[PDB]
């Protein structure tokens, strides 16, 4: 039996501008190479990308807080490219000592560095979730994507913007570095008494889930790629055989059936309940709650 | 306790959502039926959902679903048992009336469009500078079915003109015509198209296209059904 | 208990053994001899769960915990007071497990379809098996596995992931994280694009595939299609299992000092090993 994990055969046309509809058209680049690496998974042609006002601003400062962390990084190897190679992950910009609290003018080498990073931070992934929203709106779509991607910024937001100043410091942010931020992510259940014992983390990690929904729907439409199944929309607007067998393996396996656009309902919200729940377990963790263990021996 | 309430409040809110979703899950394949058609006394818990109505794109009208289920098709099959939930044998041949396996569904005898209003699939001698650009190029290959003999030739592969990728593969019979094989169902060889599916006997029963230059969502759905359902229904004939 | 379109899939045949004598429904539910044998092992199981109440202590589910036997036992057997219900119970669940796969497949050829979906089920069951068994039996305990208790399981992960310091710095641990995360994105923009398409603006039309593949190029440059983003779905999930199982394996059998100092290999290198500077030295 063949699969259908990867391409036995690779056709390639002109290169696809796109569709138009209210785009301007201006800011679109010109398209990139057909890498043929690529086109035995999936597709195979780069560009063309559009970069708008908001576009640079993002991909400015996202640029900017990048270079930022890693002059610091430069500056503890001693500039020395063999200590930067070695202690690369062990590196560190750490938020200002909590002496200062949430005073906005602290040193640079003292926590003043943070500051200036997280701003290129703030406005480059706010920048960029406007983008989300104007490239639906440019081509008469749902914004679904930019809505998605408010949950991702909420457990963001609330790991290192609305908890700092809920607790009265800078200082219970996340440090930008590889084993810096690991080493956070573990005192941070210790200060609460295990994270196991919050409600809202059990949530987070089963919705998580994710990865159950998305081998099965994976699986399943390849499954079915030999009636098509893989043109999602013309079998919403026209049942075809494919969308029949998926509904009822799902109906003849366990019980309860879905259907085409069913099962992308429960699709982006099994991935967005991830991170709602997690933010409103970092939210309540030390501003309300002190430990989770002496919570859940109150059962509540 | 505030952190209470968070936790409290949410599962409200999940109970909400499940329900959300298992009714928006309910579009197509409702009312439920019996064997014998005629609707169904128990229908699940939840109520059916309020109609959407889908507005088709290029004035092809629109879809309000969920909405009147019929197979707009006669269904060859009889009961094996006298209770229900027992399998349904088929009156004739199942290949040709498209049971099981082999069951097409009647979907509009429209092909589909991509976004700028044209057909989505054209074979590649019609299509506007498309190449093979990688792997082994099926033209020229013959096709040989599950029992090791050799049914045709491929003479054309039918691409996906806007997500550019091979769908179809032309392939010429003995008598001069060509048949359509879906490319999952194919085994691209060094030296020879391999298809586990079909034995070669099987390659003239496969559903004919109206047009030469276009395929039908319907036409599109008889020909995957009818090599699909070749899996089982091939038995007496498949070594490899 | 037919969906409107389902009585023409209904013909008797495909079932792996028994051929047409399990061949058959129960309302919405697919039998087939497979679901007898998870019925079998599951009902089997539920047993033993209850029965370890008897002996155990109380009814509360919140309470409820079989645990493996103890380390004094190795991989020999253990009565069912301590330990001994737990090693049957182990059966019955792979037991289930097994059979539920074959069962996938057993609908798989009712329907003419492929077999991706037990296929990706395996991969779950890989993981389960690692902890249950490989990981001990190549330890040489039982008691090395985890209980089946609710609030219990996660009481053995954190003890098990911190015998190893802070488990973070186990290598495949990290790699097994990044796909979790990714496929968990994965399915944010993939369940978002479809829908944004199919419900776009208010009044408008059902966008088409183009429009999604504009959008991706759009924003970034590149739109793996609509095929892409499935095999996508499919890796992303069965890679974040594989290095969920293989990142345990390794952790007490081939390692089983902190995992933080394994990455000392690195930092003592000889080329950069005695430069003064820097975090290390
Ligand atoms: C904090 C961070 C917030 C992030 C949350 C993101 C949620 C994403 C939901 C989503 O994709 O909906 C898109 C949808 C946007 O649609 P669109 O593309 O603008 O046009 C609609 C189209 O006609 C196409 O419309 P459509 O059919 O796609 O969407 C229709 C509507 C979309 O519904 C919505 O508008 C979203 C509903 C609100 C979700 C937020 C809930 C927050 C959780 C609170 C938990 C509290 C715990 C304490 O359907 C629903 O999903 C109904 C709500 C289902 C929940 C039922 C709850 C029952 C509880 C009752 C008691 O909803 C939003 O506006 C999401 C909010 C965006 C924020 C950024
Ligand atoms: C590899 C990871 C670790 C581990 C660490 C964690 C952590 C960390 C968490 C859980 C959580 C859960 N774990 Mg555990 N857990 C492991 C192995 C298991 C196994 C198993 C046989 O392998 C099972 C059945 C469970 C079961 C469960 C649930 C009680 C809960 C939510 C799971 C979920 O959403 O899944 C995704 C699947 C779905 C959403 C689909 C629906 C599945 C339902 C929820 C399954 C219920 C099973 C029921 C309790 C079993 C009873 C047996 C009877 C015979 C029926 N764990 C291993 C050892 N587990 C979370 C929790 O809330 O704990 C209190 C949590 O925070
Ligand atoms: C020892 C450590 C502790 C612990 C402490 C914590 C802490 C502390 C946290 C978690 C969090 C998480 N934990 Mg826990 N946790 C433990 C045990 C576990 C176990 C387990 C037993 O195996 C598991 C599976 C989990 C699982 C999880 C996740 C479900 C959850 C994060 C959700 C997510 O998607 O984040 C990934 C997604 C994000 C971080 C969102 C990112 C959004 C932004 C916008 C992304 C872009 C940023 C930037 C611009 C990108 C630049 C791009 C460039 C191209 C590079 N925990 C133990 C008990 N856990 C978090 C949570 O929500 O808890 C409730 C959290 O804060
Ligand atoms: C979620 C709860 C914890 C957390 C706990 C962990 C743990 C635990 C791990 C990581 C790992 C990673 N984390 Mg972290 N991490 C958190 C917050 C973040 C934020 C942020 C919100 O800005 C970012 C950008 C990162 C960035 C990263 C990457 C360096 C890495 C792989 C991510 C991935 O798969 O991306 C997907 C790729 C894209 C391009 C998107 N973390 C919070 C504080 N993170 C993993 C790693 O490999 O570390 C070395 C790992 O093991
Ligand atoms: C303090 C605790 C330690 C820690 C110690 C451990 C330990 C200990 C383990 C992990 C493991 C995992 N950890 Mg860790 N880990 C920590 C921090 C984290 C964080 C975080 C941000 O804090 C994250 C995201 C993770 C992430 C993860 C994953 C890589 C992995 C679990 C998923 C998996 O594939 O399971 C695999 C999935 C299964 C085994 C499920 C199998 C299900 C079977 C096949 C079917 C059951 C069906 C059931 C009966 C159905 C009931 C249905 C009925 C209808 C009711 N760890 C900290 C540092 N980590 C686990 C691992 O490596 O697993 C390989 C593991 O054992
Ligand atoms: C359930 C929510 C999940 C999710 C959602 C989500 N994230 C998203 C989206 C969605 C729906 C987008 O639309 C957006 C996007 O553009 O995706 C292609 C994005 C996005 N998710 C990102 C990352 C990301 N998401 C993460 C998490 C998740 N996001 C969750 C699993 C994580 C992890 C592992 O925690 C990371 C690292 C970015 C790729 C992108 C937002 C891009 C951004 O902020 O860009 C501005 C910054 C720059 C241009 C700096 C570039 C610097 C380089 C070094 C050069
Ligand atoms: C690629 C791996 C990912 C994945 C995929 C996946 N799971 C799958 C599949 C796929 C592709 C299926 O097709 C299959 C299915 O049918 O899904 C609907 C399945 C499935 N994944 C399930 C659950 C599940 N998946 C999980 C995770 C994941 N699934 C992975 C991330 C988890 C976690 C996070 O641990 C769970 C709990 C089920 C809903 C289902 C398989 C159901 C099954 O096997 O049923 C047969 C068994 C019974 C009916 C009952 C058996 C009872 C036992 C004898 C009881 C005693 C033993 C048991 C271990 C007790 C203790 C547990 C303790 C914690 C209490
Ligand atoms: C070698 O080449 C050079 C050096 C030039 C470039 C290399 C750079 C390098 C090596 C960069 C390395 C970067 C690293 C290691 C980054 C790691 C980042 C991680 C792991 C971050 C983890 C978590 C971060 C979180 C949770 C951040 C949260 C913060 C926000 C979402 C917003 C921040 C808010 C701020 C700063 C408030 C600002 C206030 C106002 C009023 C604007
Ligand atoms: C991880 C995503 C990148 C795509 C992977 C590209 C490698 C696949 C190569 C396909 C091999 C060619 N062939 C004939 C075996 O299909
Ligand atoms: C042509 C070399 C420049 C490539 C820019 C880096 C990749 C950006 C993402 C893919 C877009 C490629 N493109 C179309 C801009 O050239
Ligand atoms: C979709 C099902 C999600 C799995 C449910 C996980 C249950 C854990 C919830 C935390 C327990 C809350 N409470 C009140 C019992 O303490
Ligand atoms: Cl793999
Ligand atoms: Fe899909």
């Amino acid at each position: 039996e063949y699969q259908n994990i990867f391409s036995q055969v690779q056709v390639r046309g002109p290169a696809d501008l796109g569709m138009t509809e209210d785009v301007n058209l201006a800011n679109r680049s010109g398209v990139g190479p057909f890498s043929t690496l690529l086109g035995w998974f999936g597709n195979a042609q780069l560009g063309p990308i559009y970069l708008g006002s908001l576009g640079v601003l993002s991909l400015f400062s996202g640029l900017m807080w990048f270079f930022t962390i890693g002059i610091w990084f430069w500056y503890q190897a001693g500039w020395n490219p063999a200590v930067f190679l070695r202690d690369l992950f062990f590196f560190s910009l750490e938020p200002p000592a909590p002496e200062y609290g949430l005073s906005f003018a602290a040193p640079l080498k003292e926590g003043g560095l943070w500051l200036i990073a997280s701003f290129f931070m703030f406005v480059a992934v706010w920048s960029w979730w406007g983008r989300t929203y104007l490239r639906a709106q440019a081509l008469g779509m749902g914004k679904h994507t930019a809505w998605a991607f408010l949950s991702a910024i909420w457990l963001w937001m609330v790991l290192g913007f609305i908890r700092p100043i809920l607790m009265g410091s800078w200082s219970e942010a996340v440090p930008y570095g590889i084993f810096s931020h690991l080493d956070w992510t573990n005192n941070f259940s210790l200060v609460h008494g295990n994270l196991f014992y919050n409600p809202f983390h059990g949530l987070s990690i089963a919705f998580l889930g994710s990865a159950l929904l998305f081998a099965m729907h994976g699986a399943t439409i390849l499954a079915v790629s030999r009636f098509g199944g893989e043109r999602e929309l013309e079998q919403i607007a026209d049942r075809g055989t494919a969308a029949e067998r998926a509904a009822l393996f799902v109906r003849w396996t366990m019980g309860f059936n879905a259907t085409m656009e069913g099962i992308h309902r429960w699709a982006i919200w099994m991935a967005v309940l991830v991170t709602l729940t997690g933010g409103i377990g970092i939210l309540l963790s030390g501003t309300v709650v002190d430990n989770w263990y002496v919570w859940g021996q109150n059962h509540g | 306790d505030l952190a209470s309430l968070a936790i409290y409040s949410f599962w409200i809110f999940l109970a909400g959502l499940i329900y959300y979703l298992q009714t928006e899950n309910m579009r197509e394949g409702y009312p439920l039926e019996n064997e014998d058609g005629t609707p169904a006394a128990n229908q699940g818990p939840f109520p059916l959902p309020k109609p959407k109505t889908f507005i088709l794109p290029h004035g092809r009208g629109t879809l309000t679903v969920p909405g009147p289920e019929s197979e707009d098709r006669p269904i060859a099959l009889a009961r094996t048992a006298v209770s229900e939930g027992f399998p349904h044998a088929p009156t004739g041949d199942p290949m040709k009336d498209g049971v099981g396996p082999a069951s097409w569904v009647a979907r509009r005898d429209l092909p589909e469009l991509d976004g700028h209003g044209h057909n989505k699939i054209k074979p590649m001698k019609a299509a506007a500078g498309f190449h093979v650009s990688a792997g082994k190029n099926p033209i020229g290959l013959p096709v040989r079915g599950c029992d090791l003999e050799i049914a045709g030739k491929v003479v054309d592969i039918w691409v996906d003109i806007p997500e550019q990728m091979a769908r179809f593969l032309e392939v010429e019979l003995k008598d001069g015509s060509t048949r359509l094989l879906p490319m999952q169902m194919v085994k691209v060889q060094s030296n020879r198209v391999h298809v586990n599916a079909l034995s070669s006997d099987l390659f003239a029963g496969i559903p004919t296209i109206k047009s030469p230059t276009e395929v039908t969502l319907l036409e599109e759905d008889k020909i995957c059904g009818y090599v699909a359902g070749g899996l089982m229904y091939a038995a007496p004939k498949r070594k490899s | 208990a037919l969906l409107s379109f389902e009585r023409k899939y209904r013909v008797p045949g495909g079932t792996l053994v028994g051929g047409n004598l399990f061949d058959f429904w129960v309302g919405p539910f697919y039998v087939g001899f497979f679901g007898v044998a998870t019925f079998f092992f599951a009902a089997l199981g539920i047993i033993l769960i209850a029965w370890s109440a008897v002996l155990q202590g109380t009814w509360n589910p919140q309470l409820i915990s079989v645990y493996p036997p103890a380390l004094e036992y190795g991989l020999g057997g253990a009565p069912l007071a301590k330990g001994g219900l737990w090693q049957i119970i182990t059966i019955c669940a792979t037991g289930a497990f097994v059979s539920w796969a074959l069962r996938e497949v057993e609908i798989c050829r009712k329907l003419g379809i492929g077999y991706h979906i037990p296929f990706a089920f395996a991969f779950a069951i890989l993981a389960y098996l690692t902890l249950v068994l490989f990981r001990p039996v190549m330890m040489g305990a039982w008691g090395y596995a985890f209980p089946y208790g609710i609030w219990t399981h996660l009481d053995w992960v954190s003890n098990t992931g911190y015998t190893y310091g802070n488990f973070h710095y186990n290598p495949a641990h990290m790699i097994a994280i990044s796909f979790f995360f990714t496929n968990a994105l994965a399915l944010a923009l993939h369940g978002a694009l479809v829908l944004s398409a199919a419900n776009p603006e208010k009044g408008k039309e059902m966008r088409t595939p183009d429009h999604e593949d504009t959008f991706f190029r759009d924003l970034v440059g590149y739109s793996i299609g609509t095929l892409g983003i499935h095999r996508l779905g499919l890796l992303l999930s069965l890679s974040a299992v594989f290095f969920s199982a293989l990142c345990m394996i390794i952790t007490g059998t081939i390692w089983f000092d902190q995992w933080v100092d394994w990455w000392q290999w690195w930092v003592k290198l000889p080329w950069w090993a005695n430069i003064p500077g820097g975090i290390n030295g």
